[PDB]
């Protein structure tokens, strides 16, 4: 039934807060909290992601956190800051300047002790948690350090319930920062270990879509940021609305993750202007609409969710999705049937008359991550800006398990790519 | 890179 | 007397139950408030509809059903529906998380927590019956719900009610309308599992429902409430004999005499007409020949298999409606010669015959005509095993890589338990084989 | 013929009873064997989670030295 | 075959 929500540091709250906006919207709830939409299918699982406080307020079950309180006074001074509870807002000032250690191990310690806090106060709540969902950055310290470092703790206190995350992979291509390699490499050696499902959302795909598709002359965040909450709704929309696949984080898991470790997911979106079906489900197929920067033609989907958003026909979507499996026959794995799942919403998101939200398991992501460790292993190799987090009381070797555990992932994603029937 | 919310 | 317990599993169960137990009382004349003006007999009565149906004081008729589900979403909507009156809440039980697509916690993690629950509850309902025949189970072959809980339902049902009869409805995956890349996983689990303490399966292969709901029906994507309308129908061709009694009705234990001939070759294949649309039975009339016809067109068999590739075993004909001997008689007359369905060696060529003169009728709203006559073949063919076969294979590919073992090893499962119940699906198949074989 | 009409009805029982014995076992076995295998598997990953919480306090303790010199 | 006294 519920979600409880978690967006961590500068990326974090932002990517998180655009996201109640969109949904918000969608739900037709407004920044003070009341509902005033037309259909009634807005409010049947709305309780999924929101509370109902006394007055028949609605309220997001989502905690911001982060270590310098700059972007989370940006948030409740933003349009829906008033939304949120104000008690789940819990911000540090030690801060984290982009140093991953200083969000796992010694900046963020002292603070994941009264997040933890406000989490419980959300999960005691729940008529019946599912689990939760994470938005963070990779390439700073506060999301990317100390947002690793609070799944950890979560786990062990709901080992049985749903960790998600919506994990943001750094490009050069929009931060100049030296150490975001490094940062990325050691909170990815946590994911594949603690995380459930992983929703990879490349910047370097961002920007390039901003940049090349969308013309955007110069592309700021909030351009960026357009496009992860378009995606953000897409691919939680079966959660949201009266469905029937994938309605749940867990049935969403069993359907997308064959393996426990390769569970970082590719996802892609249509239309990406910022229109027919068949034109739709060719474009959320196509490399230029994939929101990590991955040819799928270079691996094999182990599995696929597509989620048709809009009034349109279904016999159409059905024969389309058909259509491009059959043509594209050889970039699906044979030894899982069936592997490919089509949910279809009457709400179109707002704006679009009609949009596709696609969800891709592929062992081309590897090509994501392998830009990583060449990032990685150039600075390593020689030893670089390792006084940074060695400073913190860090290991060099928690380097190297961190780089050599990161290439056993790719190998096992190589591994079926390359695996056959019979 | 200059890239503001 | 001969009471018959439904038992109504997950989703898919439920949904079909909705269907069923609406289509029951358009047929007894019974309204969604229970009550029912044609009986007379206040408070009881030994009548063909009561084993379906107990009565109340207040004149009230209610199903002798339980509908169970780990989650509530989909009874909830039982509870609040157009037959709420119809039952009794304490039959209407959920959980609140649901199985997850997994025969494991269906079956394990979800289901210890509600199975005591369960029964205690069938034990109420069978504590009403002079003289119980058994129970009918509705489920998912793929859900978690319908796969694992039926399989411990099944099991304990085994244990509390020793050799009472327990039949299957059971909903085989297609997928058009599949939900879950693990289907096949569940399907061999729950088959196995099920097998030896299921006396009668019916398979529901909701590819061919779908085939047919498009081609017959010109439905363009079909619906669950559109394969539901129809396999009810079907359903309560089975139940037809056990629902109302004729001179020339024959018990629906009498087929299953005859459909078994060794305890684990127990699942039917079904074939019904004549299923046409409105704008097409209109000033067309179809005969006792006509639909007797169409249980031999593998267009209406309700599992995609070829009979004409297998050998039979057993032929059974559920007439309803305007059938009368005579009619009958020759039309079989006709397809012993215009067909040639073989039997194994083995087994008599005879067909076995049941009529009620119960007219069939339609749900407002459906989308299929109000037809005069209606029938429903039961037949024993080895090629049911190539349903077994296609499944088997989509299974053998997923676990030759171990894909998705691990969220059923999570919740308790071991790889044996897997190999074991894969072990069963061959020797099934291997049986399913060994009977076509000529003697010697 | 009476004596052998008794060993007929009497046998259907004992087989009818020990269907529902072997049932009764196998469930309990098979359940049992369950809440072990899950238990275990939240056990190893509880483990896991509380090494990784010492190896933080490695890492508190290591920075600790540092500083004071 | 069909066959009721
Ligand atoms: N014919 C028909 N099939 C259905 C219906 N509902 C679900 N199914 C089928 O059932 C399978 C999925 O199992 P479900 O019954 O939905 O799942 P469940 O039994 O509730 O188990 P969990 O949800 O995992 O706890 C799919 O193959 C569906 O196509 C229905 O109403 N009619
Ligand atoms: N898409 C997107 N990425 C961001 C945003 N803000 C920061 N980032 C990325 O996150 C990385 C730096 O992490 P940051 O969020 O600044 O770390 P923090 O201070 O600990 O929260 C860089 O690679 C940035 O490109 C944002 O608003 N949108
Ligand atoms: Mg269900
Ligand atoms: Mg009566």
């Amino acid at each position: 039934r519920e979600i409880v929500h978690i967006q961590a540091g500068q990326c974090g709250n932002q990517i998180g807060a655009k996201f109640w906006e969109v949904i918000s919207d969608e739900h037709g709830i407004d920044p003070t909290g009341s509902y005033h939409g037309d259909s009634d299918l807005q409010l049947e699982r709305i309780n999924v992601y929101y509370n109902e406080a006394t007055g028949n307020k609605y309220v997001p079950r989502a905690i911001l956190v982060d270590l310098e309180p700059g972007t989370m006074d940006s948030v409740r001074s933003g349009p829906f800051g008033q939304i949120f509870r104000p008690d789940n807002f819990v911000f540090g000032q030690s801060g984290a300047g982009n140093n991953w250690a200083k969000g796992h191990y010694t900046e963020g310690a002292e603070l994941v002790d009264s997040v933890l806090d406000v989490v419980r106060k959300e999960s005691e709540s729940c008529d019946c948690l599912q689990g939760f969902q994470l938005t963070h950055s990779l390439g700073g310290g506060t999301g990317s350090g100390m947002g690793t470092l609070l799944i950890s703790k979560i786990r062990e206190e709901y080992p049985d319930r749903i960790m998600n995350t919506f994990s943001v992979m750094p490009s050069p291509k929009v931060s100049d920062t030296v150490v975001e390699p490094y940062n990325a490499t050691l909170s990815v050696h946590q994911l594949v270990e603690n995380t459930d499902e992983t929703y990879c959302i490349d910047n370097e795909a961002l920007y390039d879509i901003c940049f090349r598709t969308l013309k955007l002359t110069t592309p700021t965040y909030g351009d960026l940021n357009h496009l992860v909450s378009a995606t953000m709704s897409g691919v939680t929309t079966c959660l949201r609305f009266p469905g029937q696949l994938n309605a749940d984080l867990r049935k969403l898991a069993v359907n997308m993750v064959p393996f426990p470790r390769l569970h970082f997911f590719m996802p892609g979106f249509a239309p990406l202007t910022s229109l027919t079906v068949p034109e739709l489900t060719q474009q959320m197929f196509d490399s230029k609409n994939m929101m990590a920067a991955c040819d799928p033609r270079h691996g094999r989907y182990l599995t696929v969710a597509a989620i048709f958003r809009g009034r349109m026909s279904m016999k159409e979507v059905d024969e389309q999705m058909l259509n491009v499996q059959n043509k594209n026959s050889s970039y699906f794995v044979e030894w899982i049937p069936n592997n490919v799942k089509t949910a279809v919403c009457d709400i179109p998101p707002r704006g679009l008359k009609m949009s596709a939200t696609f969800i891709g398991n592929s062992t081309a992501i590897q090509e994501l991550f392998k830009r990583i460790s060449e990032q990685f292993t150039a600075m390593f190799r020689r030893k670089a800006f390792l006084h940074w987090y060695t400073g913190e009381g860090m290991d060099e070797m928690e380097f190297t398990e961190a780089e050599s555990n990161m290439n056993d992932l790719v190998s096992e994603y190589q591994q079926y790519q390359d695996a056959t029937a019979d | 890179v200059v890239x503001x919310f | 007397m001969r009471e018959c317990i439904s038992i109504h599993v997950g989703q898919a169960g439920v949904q079909i139950g909705n269907a069923c137990w609406e289509l029951y009382c358009l047929e007894h004349g019974i309204q969604p408030d229970g009550q029912m003006p044609s009986d007379k007999t206040i408070g009881g009565g030994d009548d063909s509809f009561n084993t379906f149906f107990s009565e109340t004081g207040a004149g009230k008729h209610v199903p002798r059903a339980v509908f169970v589900d780990l989650e509530p979403t989909v009874i909830d909507e039982v509870r609040t529906g157009t037959y709420r009156q119809l039952f009794h809440p304490e039959q209407l039980i959920t959980g609140k998380e649901d199985a997850a697509n997994n025969y494991a916690r269906g079956h394990y993690t979800i289901g210890k927590e509600i199975i005591d629950l369960v029964l205690d509850r069938i034990r109420k309902l069978a504590d009403q019956c002079t003289g119980l025949q058994g129970f009918l189970v509705f489920h998912s072959f793929g859900g978690g719900t319908g796969s694992g809980f039926t399989s411990l339902l099944m099991e304990r049902l085994s244990v509390d009610y020793g050799k009472k009869s327990k039949l299957e409805f059971s909903i085989y995956p297609a997928p058009q309308v599949s939900t879950a890349v693990v289907e096949p996983y569940n399907s061999i689990l729950t088959t196995h599992t099920t097998l030896e303490h299921s006396d009668c399966a019916f398979m529901v292969d909701n590819e061919a429902i779908y085939d047919i709901c498009r081609r017959n029906l010109d439905i363009e994507r079909p619906t669950y409430t559109n394969l539901n309308r129809l396999i009810s129908q079907i359903v309560s061709s089975i139940t037809a004999s056990l629902r109302f009694d004729g001179a020339l009705n024959v018990d629906l234990t009498e087929f299953q005499t005859n459909l078994v001939p060794y305890p684990r070759i127990h699942f039917p294949l079904a074939t019904y007409a004549p299923v046409i649309s409105a704008e097409k039975a209109y000033h067309e009339q179809l005969s006792v020949a006509e639909i007797t016809n169409a249980c031999f067109e593998p267009a209406n068999q309700m599992v995609k298999c070829d009979p004409r590739h297998g050998k039979y075993m057993a032929c059974c004909l559920l007439y309803r409606g305007d059938v009368v001997p005579k009619d009958v008689n020759a039309a079989i007359a006709t397809i012993k010669t215009k067909r040639s369905i073989q039997f194994v060696d083995w087994c008599p060529t005879g067909f076995k015959v049941g009529i009620n003169y119960q007219p069939p009728t339609v749900v407002p709203g459906g989308d299929l005509a109000k037809v005069q006559r209606a029938v429903c073949m039961l037949s024993n063919t080895t090629a049911i095993a190539e349903a077994w076969a296609r499944l088997d294979h989509k299974f053998d590919l997923m676990y030759a890589k171990r894909a998705f073992v691990h969220w059923y090893v999570g919740e308790g499962m071991e790889e044996g338990e897997f190999s074991e119940a894969r072990e069963d699906m061959a020797a099934l198949e291997k049986d399913y084989e060994e009977v076509g074989v000529d003697s010697v | 013929k009476r004596e052998h009409e008794r060993e007929v009805i009497q046998k259907a029982i004992e087989e009818n009873n020990n269907f529902i014995k072997m049932a009764k076992e196998k469930l309990a076995q098979k359940m049992e064997s369950n809440k072990e295998n899950r238990e275990a598997h939240l056990a190893a990953m509880l483990e896991r989670l509380q090494e990784k919480d010492k190896h933080a306090e490695e890492v508190r303790k290591n920075k600790e030295l540092k500083e004071e010199a």
